């Protein structure tokens, strides 16, 4: 039912993940301030297509493949996850 | 890609030989349960034939199929003749091996194997 | 050292004896377990020290080519004594 | 009690300080009726009504991929970033530091040889302690 | 749980199971299958015997090194039983004759020997005890065998509760005394049957099913204080059963009726035999009393065994009796037997 | 003449092994590490291909070590790595490849042991 | 002159090198890599299509009457994609000499048979098929020899376990010599014996 974890998956040099780095450096601090008790895991790798998992109360995991996205659309889809 | 054949231009011309071999086995089973006094019925012998055929239905390489046809003809020779005894034929059925459990929890109850 | 356990079995120089609940005591029913009574620990303990004059000597078994390889043992220590690796004889100097 | 297996007796992943994930290889099977840990949890699950999706080791490794994909990357150290973000996000909280010194627990070699379960149940480490303290 | 009892291996030879067992009627027709099924998966099997060492040789095999220990005993001599059950988890009783002898009566086989073994097993501290009575065993019966088995089934429960009592029907196997017994009525030119065999119902079971059931009963956490009806499927009628035997064995079939008293007298005079006799009064009675419906007892399927039907295994045992001109003949030339439910 | 076979070279229907030791099994392709007792490195230089280990147990008679798998004492050797991947893909084994571990070259100097300023001035000889 | 080492001549080496040039330049459509060893054993290596022509040549040619087949082996080397190195040891009886013809194969690249040249090759080709899995074309019988009738596997392949995948024993339940899977009371103890030191610099593989 309720949200329990988000976890962000991305790359450091691959450009399809570009948008998640900018989104992080821009909005991650404000987002954590808005949701301090909540965690959001950021685990990056060499060559992985980005994702955004979210785990609700039971083992209910739901993804969106945010490959080759902007930063504003990343924020929009993340707010869609939160809401 | 770009390899030599054996007895088969393509897979359909191999399935031809496959069906010839299935035929020879189907026509041989009633004579083998009779000559050497097996204690089975002809129905389950032929079901064993179809089982040991469908044990290799995933294959698509013509060369592998031709080699399997060759080995089937060898076993058919051995069985048409009595070069092999009741022991070897009833070896196929596994009349003593308990069924390998195809379930997780049973394997966990007995053994560390996957 | 062929003292027995309370389960009645003889104990070997490799102290081995089966437990009471160990089902592997069956095989000694109407039978026994072979154990050698002559323990080499107590036997080689029943052997005196061969005093010598030098700080370095050699040891073979005593037959030469029928014993063991020649090894040299130092005898500078006085609190304890020398010991061969193959055999277990002991040496000391005055 | 549910008897588990030691690092010598299961194929598993252990991440070091650097973040390098490293793969154990099974050397000796575990004794008695002891079994792997995740195997036990999956069996308990099937006994209950959850019946977790995976049933082998490759599947659990793929699940580890789903959670943190750094862990299937064996011996492949990964370059992290975003320390400035942690700094901005940690300067916010304000908790005083005590006027207390900070001594470590492992101060002498006496305290080094027994800090574990395997280490605490061992004759050699106990012998080394007996040697140092005497 | 000693470490030597932990089951290691892939469930086969040269492995370990934790089924350290004594099998007392091991030198017989059912004991050989029990020992084979215990040794096939890895388990030590103590085999007490009185027979010559020549008649334990087929048992000398069927076990890896050490997993088969033999030692001699005497039912008259207590202190030969504690010797055996001192080291075990399980004790399996398969002792039973089909005839009395000048030394051993039926009480002294089906009552006193189980009771002795059970006292010794409750003193030793074994965890299980598998007794093997009969399906028809009842104190209100016509045969001395069945009533003695009832007495023993009761007294074993009294002295050793947490026991297991398996009640098979007429078992058939290669060296049985049931199907071969019917088939050996050809030397005499006709088979007698009380009431022409009708009004008699037989539900026979294969040996391997009984053996697998015993071998799982010594491992199942359930089956600790419970009876069992090892019956097999396909309740047959005795006339049609013998007809199927004499069709599989392609000889002939000249049946005729015979009252129970003259057939009993025949059994008696055939029982006057210093050797292993052929027919006896109690065998006749046991042949001519129907099998009980097992509908109020668990059976094989509640223990992990699919009953093999007799039409699947009969040729293996009955080809020994076929002549040339019929030996090389298949199972599908015998018009199988009519069944009943009753 | 020739044929155009696309699919992966597969041989398991020829090898005469059970499905068990094909599908269940896992394979480690690697160069073995040098024994740190010996300073020699010739036991390296060849890619090997071992199998996963399985249950051994104490034989109840003497205490010998028993097995239920025949691939226990199994070792192959390959001059290269792609040969090993090929053999495994061909025989139907899932593999894990451990890359080649080569020691770093290093700058030795017997004169650094007798320096005027550095900490390499060893107190011994 | 040195006693412990083996004596050495050169005339055999020169003769066999000359005959190697002979075969190499007379039969170029098939021949690869003629070689003569320290011990003078000539060794010609052949494309698998050249088997019958080369063997017929060495049998029937006048200056090469290699009309006796001594061995017909095979050698599994899992590294190379064409695993099975197949060997043909021959002798002449006219020149008191031997030669070795070699070819290569794979699990699915069989070779023409040689009964049309050397009838001795019948049972050897059968042995090679049984042991290594090399099929031979236009062979009369080509069944197993050495393995049991109901036998899956090519044992002398290097990827085959020494102890096998099946084991036999008699069972009273069925009165047959059934075949159970393999379960040994003592695992074969593999020993790691090779020393970590270059013993022979002459064969030193460079990287
Ligand atoms: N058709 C069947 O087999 C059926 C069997 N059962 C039950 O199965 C069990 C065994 O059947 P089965 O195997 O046919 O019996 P068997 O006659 O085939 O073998 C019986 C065993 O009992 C031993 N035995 C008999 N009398 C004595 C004695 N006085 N002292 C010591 N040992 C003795 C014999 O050992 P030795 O040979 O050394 O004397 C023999 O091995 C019995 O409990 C019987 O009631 C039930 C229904 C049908
Ligand atoms: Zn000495």
């Amino acid at each position: 039912l309720g949200l329990r974890e988000i976890r962000v998956h991305l790359c450091q040099r691959s450009p399809g993940s570009q948008g998640v780095r900018d989104f992080i450096v821009q909005r991650y601090v404000e987002l954590k301030k808005a949701h301090p008790n909540l965690p959001i895991l950021i685990r990056e790798c060499s060559e992985v297509q980005p994702k955004l998992w979210a785990r609700y109360a039971f083992g209910q995991e739901k993804t969106v493949s945010l490959n080759n996205l902007s930063a504003d659309e990343v924020t929009r889809a993340m707010q869609n996850v939160l809401s | 890609t770009s390899v030599k054949p054996i007895f088969s231009r393509d897979l359909n011309e191999a399935k031809r030989r496959v069906r010839e071999l299935y035929r020879a086995w189907y026509r041989e089973v009633p004579n083998t349960v009779h000559l050497m006094q097996l204690d089975i019925t002809v129905k389950q012998g032929r079901d064993k034939v179809r089982e040991m055929f469908m044990k290799n239905a995933h294959v698509t390489d013509p060369r592998v199929v031709d080699l399997l046809v060759i080995k089937g003809k060898m076993e058919l020779q051995e069985t048409i003749k009595v070069w092999k005894q009741r022991t070897h034929v009833m070896r196929f059925f596994h009349e003593t091996e308990t069924p390998r459990p195809k379930d997780f929890l049973s394997k966990f109850y007995m053994g560390h194997d996957p | 050292g062929v003292q027995v356990s309370p389960s009645g079995e003889k104990i070997t120089h490799t102290g081995q004896v089966y437990d009471e609940k160990d089902y592997r005591r069956v095989r000694f029913v109407d039978r026994q377990k072979e154990v050698n009574e002559n323990f080499a620990i107590d036997l080689i303990a029943q052997q005196p020290v061969n005093e010598v004059e030098h700080r370095i000597i050699a040891c073979d078994g005593g037959g030469g080519a029928l014993g063991h390889p020649k090894v040299y043992i130092n005898l500078d220590k006085e609190t304890k004594t020398g010991t061969c690796g193959y055999c277990g004889l002991q040496f000391k100097q005055h | 009690i549910l008897p588990g297996a030691a690092y010598t007796e299961k194929s598993a992943t252990y991440v070091n300080t650097e973040g390098r994930a490293q793969q154990t290889k099974v050397a000796v099977t575990p004794p008695g009726l002891a079994r792997e840990d995740w195997k036990i949890i999956r069996a308990l699950s099937e006994i209950a009504g959850i019946t977790l999706p995976y049933d082998t080791l490759d599947q659990v490794r793929n699940r580890l991929e789903e959670v943190s994909p750094n862990l299937v990357r064996y011996d492949d150290i990964e370059e992290t970033n975003y320390f400035q973000q942690a700094s901005e996000l940690a300067k916010l909280v304000n908790q005083e530091v005590l006027a207390d010194p900070l001594v470590p627990p492992q101060l002498t070699i006496k305290d080094f040889y027994m800090t574990d379960s395997i280490s605490r149940a061992s004759q050699t480490m106990a012998k080394c302690v007996k040697a140092v303290t005497e | 749980l000693h470490h030597a009892v932990i089951p290691h291996g892939k469930g086969g030879r040269s492995s370990v199971s934790g089924v350290v067992a004594t099998v007392f009627g091991a030198t017989g027709f059912l004991g050989r299958y029990v020992v084979n099924h215990l040794g096939r998966m890895g388990s030590q099997v103590i085999i007490p015997y009185r027979c010559d060492v020549y008649d334990i040789m087929h048992l000398r095999l069927m076990g890896d090194l050490g997993q088969l220990t033999f030692l001699e005993w005497d039912a008259r001599d207590k202190d030969s039983i504690r010797k055996a059950v001192q080291h075990s988890n399980v004790v399996i009783n398969l002792i039973g004759r089909e005839w009395e002898t000048r030394n051993f009566d039926f009480e002294d086989v089906f009552v006193n020997i189980p009771r002795a073994i059970a006292q010794a097993s409750k003193e030793a501290g074994v965890e299980r005890f598998i007794h093997v009575s009969h399906l028809n065993a009842s104190m209100k019966s016509s045969s001395k065998s069945l009533r003695s088995k009832a007495v023993g089934e009761k007294e074993v429960r009294s002295v050793f509760p947490e026991a297991i009592i398996i009640r098979p029907s007429d078992i058939f196997g290669r060296e049985d005394r049931f199907l071969n017994h019917f088939a050996n009525y050809r030397w005499f030119l006709a088979v007698p049957l009380v009431s022409l065999g009708f009004k008699t119902v037989k539900q026979p079971v294969y040996v391997a099913d009984v053996s697998k059931g015993i071998v799982n009963a010594t491992k199942d956490p359930d089956a600790v204080g419970k009876t069992f009806a090892f019956t097999g499927p396909n309740r047959y009628l005795l006339f049609h059963l013998v007809k199927y035997i004499f069709g599989m064995t392609h000889r002939t079939f000249i049946p005729y009726p015979l009252p129970l008293f003259v057939y009993s007298w025949i059994g008696k005079l055939f029982g006057l035999s210093p050797f292993e006799p052929w027919t006896t009064k109690d065998k006749v009675e046991r042949i001519h009393i129907s099998d009980v419906m097992p509908t109020d007892l668990p059976g094989l399927e509640d223990l992990g065994v699919q009953p093999t039907p007799l039409e699947l295994k009969s040729i293996e045992v009955l080809r020994r009796h076929r002549t040339y001109r019929w030996l090389s003949s298949e199972i599908e030339e015998t018009k199988p037997a009519k069944t009943v439910n009753y | 003449q020739l044929i155009t076979v696309d699919e992966k070279l597969d041989i398991t229907t020829l090898t005469g092994v059970p499905e068990e030791h094909i599908k269940t099994r896992k394979v480690r392709i690697f160069v073995p590490a040098r024994n740190n007792m010996q300073s020699g490195v010739n036991n390296t230089k060849k890619w090997k291909m071992e199998f996963d280990t399985r249950e051994r147990w104490e034989n109840p008679l003497m205490g010998w070590a028993s097995t239920a798998d025949p691939l226990s004492n199994m070792v192959l050797t390959f001059s290269a790595k792609e040969d090993a991947i090929a053999f495994a893909e061909k025989n139907g084994w899932s593999y894990d490849v451990e890359e080649k571990k080569v020691p770093k070259p290093k700058s030795k100097s017997y004169g650094a042991n007798f320096s005027w300023n550095k900490r390499t001035r060893v107190s011994t000889k | 002159k040195r006693p412990t080492v083996r004596p050495r001549s050169d005339v055999t080496h020169k003769q066999l090198s000359a005959f190697g040039e002979y075969v190499a330049e007379i039969l170029p459509k098939y021949v690869q890599q003629v070689q003569v060893s320290c011990l003078d054993e000539l060794e010609i290596c052949i494309h698998p299509d050249g088997v019958i022509p080369t063997l017929t040549f060495l049998r029937d040619h006048t200056n090469a009457q290699f009309k006796s087949l001594a061995d017909l082996t095979a050698v599994d080397v899992p590294t190379r994609q064409n695993r099975f190195e197949i060997v043909y040891n021959l002798l002449s009886l006219r020149f008191n000499s031997r030669i070795r013809v070699k070819t290569y194969a794979d699990e699915l690249t069989p070779i023409d048979s040689i009964v049309s040249v050397h009838i001795a090759a019948n049972w050897y080709e059968r042995e090679v098929w049984d042991m290594f899995g090399v099929f031979f074309f236009n062979h009369p019988d080509l069944r197993r020899i050495l393995t049991d009738y109901g036998f899956e596997g090519h044992p002398f392949r290097k990827d085959f376990p020494l102890t096998g995948y099946v084991e036999l024993r008699y069972d009273d339940e069925v009165k047959r010599v059934v075949a159970e899977p393999v379960e040994l009371a003592q695992e074969f103890r593999k020993f790691d014996l090779n020393s970590p030191w270059e013993a022979f610099p002459a064969y030193r593989q460079p990287p």
